């Protein structure tokens, strides 16, 4: 009675994607790092740990700028990569901040230490 | 173009010539220091 | 028995850290780098679940190295190594964080 | 640069004209050999160069420069894993012979987080250094080095 | 299916914990280095 008649169907039997946390619970744990961070800020300005003793002056102070600046400029670049933009232009931002940055920075440290 | 014996006596004098200036590198630094 | 050699470490140790405020600041990230390292391995405990493992690989790798970093620096702060100077130290301790925080960027997608 | 690092320059010379026309590394790196170790065996060498620069001076930016390596030889090679397996060994051999040092903990520790970090980024490797047997060593090393450390200062009480 | 096709990290719920402890420590760092430089021993 084969190869005469008509098949059954058949459907394909997808697997399961997987199950996700509700939001609130996310959420909570959220706000204990966000207090937790707070906690270290206050932490190290209360204590004088940080008391902003030695800031530069005179010309030093444009170096200090410049060495906060490339600071700064990378971590802005990769957050500009965790949002979209391409390997390619990270690349190329990164050599055009790191250059001058660079120079600044090992200024500073030369200058200032 | 090059021809194979051509080849392998220019791979034999660089090597040759390679040899003998690492033994006189090596003379030069023993002896001087 | 160990308890004359704790306090006797506590004395020596508050001394030295009000003594180079440094060293303090330094502790106290550290402190806290083992915090949030503990509160995302408590996220993980609770909700019994991994769904995205490269994102809580990322979030816990990117504090333990933080943590040895600032651990390598501050080895290097209260005896320095024979030819490398606190400037050099420094700026070394400030490439390592860059890569690592662009490598642990890249990681959790 | 390798063996300049071990004895002289004098003996990394020797070595250079040793490792240029040797048979053994000829025989898999001939024009139009184009397999994966035409170039691993570079990678490796330079790695290693690294690591004992990283080991004996305590640079954080040599163990960088060693973990970025190291993470080309990942993406280039498959045979990597020896690498995992030998800087371990070394650290771990140096701990058991007494001459453990504040440069061996900078340089393996800092090596290791970056290293490992980053040679989980190439897809055919994924979530195997964490995973697998063949990279249980470095991560135990990983551990006992601060155990030690930490013990060290101990020591310095009492 | 490829690379940038699945899920963004912040489209997940889970993730929102482990965004959020980078991004905290990113910020303590730049804080820390800037901390470290203007204090004086
Ligand atoms: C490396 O290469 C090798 C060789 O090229 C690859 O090996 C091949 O792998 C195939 C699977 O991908 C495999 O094919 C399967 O074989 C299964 C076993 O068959 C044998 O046993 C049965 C008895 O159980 C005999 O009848 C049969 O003749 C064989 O001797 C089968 O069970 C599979 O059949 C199912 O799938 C085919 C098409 O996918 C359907 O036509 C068939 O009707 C079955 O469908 C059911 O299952 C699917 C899900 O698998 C459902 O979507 C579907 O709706 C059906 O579900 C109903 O039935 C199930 C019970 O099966 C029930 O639980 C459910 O509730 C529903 O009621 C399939 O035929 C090859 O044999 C194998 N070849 C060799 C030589 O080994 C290997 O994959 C490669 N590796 C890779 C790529 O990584
Ligand atoms: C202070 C300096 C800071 C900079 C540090 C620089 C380097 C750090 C060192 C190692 C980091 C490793 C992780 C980065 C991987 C980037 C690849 C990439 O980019 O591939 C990605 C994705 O493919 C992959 O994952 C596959 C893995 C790629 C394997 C690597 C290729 C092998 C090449 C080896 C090196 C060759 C040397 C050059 C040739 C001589 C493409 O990204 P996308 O274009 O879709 O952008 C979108 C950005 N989303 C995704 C975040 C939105
Ligand atoms: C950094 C250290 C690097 C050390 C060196 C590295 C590698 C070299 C070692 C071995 C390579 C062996 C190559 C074999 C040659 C195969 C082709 C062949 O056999 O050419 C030969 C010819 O040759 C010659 O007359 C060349 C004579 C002198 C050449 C000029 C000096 C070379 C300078 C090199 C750099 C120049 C740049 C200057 C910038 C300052 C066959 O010509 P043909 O009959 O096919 O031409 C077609 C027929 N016409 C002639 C009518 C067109
Ligand atoms: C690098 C570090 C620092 C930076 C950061 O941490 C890591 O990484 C940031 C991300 O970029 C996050 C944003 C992604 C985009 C997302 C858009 C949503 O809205 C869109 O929703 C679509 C569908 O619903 C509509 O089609 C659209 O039109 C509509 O704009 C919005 O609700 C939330 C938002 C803005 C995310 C907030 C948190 C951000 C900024 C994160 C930061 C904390
Ligand atoms: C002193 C401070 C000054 C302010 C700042 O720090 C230093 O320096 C700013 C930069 O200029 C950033 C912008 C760059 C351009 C970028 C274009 C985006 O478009 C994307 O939208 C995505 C979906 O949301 C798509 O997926 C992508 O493909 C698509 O590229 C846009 O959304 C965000 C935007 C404007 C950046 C926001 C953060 C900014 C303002 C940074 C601040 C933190
Ligand atoms: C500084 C670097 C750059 C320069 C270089 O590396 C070191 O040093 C060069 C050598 O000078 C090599 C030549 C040697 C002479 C040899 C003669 C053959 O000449 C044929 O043609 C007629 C000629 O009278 C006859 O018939 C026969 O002698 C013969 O058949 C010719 O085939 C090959 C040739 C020219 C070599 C080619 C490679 C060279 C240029 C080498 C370069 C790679
Ligand atoms: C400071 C420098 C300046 C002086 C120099 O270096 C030091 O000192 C010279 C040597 O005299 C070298 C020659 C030795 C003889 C050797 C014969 C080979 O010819 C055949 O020898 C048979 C033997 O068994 C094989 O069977 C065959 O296969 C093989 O072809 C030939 O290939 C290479 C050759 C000529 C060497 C070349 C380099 C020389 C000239 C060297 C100069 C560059
Ligand atoms: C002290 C040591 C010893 C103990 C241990 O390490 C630390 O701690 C264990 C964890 O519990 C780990 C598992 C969690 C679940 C996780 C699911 C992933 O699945 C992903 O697979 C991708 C395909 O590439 C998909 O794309 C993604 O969507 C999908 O999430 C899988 O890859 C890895 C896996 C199984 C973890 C690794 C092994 C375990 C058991 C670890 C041990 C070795
Ligand atoms: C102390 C440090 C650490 C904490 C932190 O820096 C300072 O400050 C945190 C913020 O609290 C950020 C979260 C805000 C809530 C936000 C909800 C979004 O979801 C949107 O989704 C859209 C599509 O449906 C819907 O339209 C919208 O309504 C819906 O809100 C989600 O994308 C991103 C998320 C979770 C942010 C992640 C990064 C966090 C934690 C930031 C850290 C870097
Ligand atoms: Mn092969």
């Amino acid at each position: 009675v084969d190869k005469f008649g008509i098949k059954p169907e058949i459907h394909h039997i997808f697997h399961a994607e997987p199950k996700r946390v509700a939001k609130p619970i996310a959420v909570i744990f959220v706000l204990i790092i966000f207090i937790t961070i707070l906690s270290l800020i206050v932490t190290w300005l209360n204590s004088c740990a940080a008391a902003f003793n030695n800031i530069p002056t005179g010309v030093t102070a444009v170096y200090f700028l410049g060495f906060i600046a490339t600071i700064v400029g990378f971590e802005v670049i990769f957050a500009r990569y965790y949002l979209g933009t391409s390997i390619f232009e990270t690349l190329f931002s990164s050599l055009y901040l790191g250059a001058p940055g660079l120079l600044t920075s090992t200024k500073f440290l030369r200058s200032f230490g | 173009m090059i021809s194979d014996e051509q080849l392998n006596s220019l791979a034999i004098t660089f090597g040759i010539v390679m040899m003998t200036l690492i033994v006189i590198y090596h003379a030069v630094d023993s002896t001087m220091s | 028995d160990f308890q004359e050699t704790f306090k006797t470490s506590k004395r020596a140790y508050f001394a030295q850290i009000e003594k180079y405020p440094k060293l303090k600041l330094i502790d106290t990230f550290c402190f806290f780098l083992v915090l949030l390292g503990v509160i995302q391995c408590t996220f993980i405990i609770l909700i019994r679940d991994n769904f995205p493992f490269n994102a809580f690989l990322a979030g816990f790798i990117i504090c333990v190295g933080q943590f040895v970093l600032l651990m390598s620096l501050r080895l290097q702060l209260c005896n320095s190594f024979p030819g490398i100077s606190k400037n050099r130290a420094f700026a070394e301790f400030i490439v390592a964080s860059l890569i690592l925080h662009f490598v642990c960027l890249h990681f959790i997608n | 640069e390798f063996t300049k690092e071990i004895k002289d320059a004098s003996a990394g010379l020797l070595a250079a004209g040793f490792i240029a026309i040797v048979p053994g590394y000829i025989s898999r790196s001939v024009a139009g050999s184009y397999d994966n170790e035409a170039i691993a065996i570079t990678l490796l060498m330079v790695t290693f160069m690294f690591w004992i620069k990283a080991q004996k001076t305590g640079s954080i930016m040599h163990a960088t420069c060693a973990a970025l390596f190291y993470f080309y030889m990942v993406s280039a090679w498959g045979g990597y894993v020896f690498i995992t397996n030998l800087i371990p060994l070394h650290v771990f051999l140096l701990i058991l012979m007494g001459r453990y040092s504040s440069k061996l903990y900078s340089a393996y520790t800092t090596w290791y987080a970056i290293g490992t970090v980053a040679s989980m980024q190439i897809p055919f490797v994924g979530f195997l250094p964490i995973r697998s047997n063949d990279h249980m060593a470095a991560l135990g090393v990983f551990g006992l080095i601060q155990i030690v450390a930490f013990g060290d200062f101990v020591k310095g009480q009492i | 299916l490829a690379n940038d096709e699945y899920p963004r990290s912040w489209e997940i719920s889970n993730s929102w914990v482990y965004i959020s402890a980078i991004c905290g420590v990113i910020v303590a760092w730049i804080f820390f280095v800037v901390s470290f430089v203007t204090t004086s021993s």
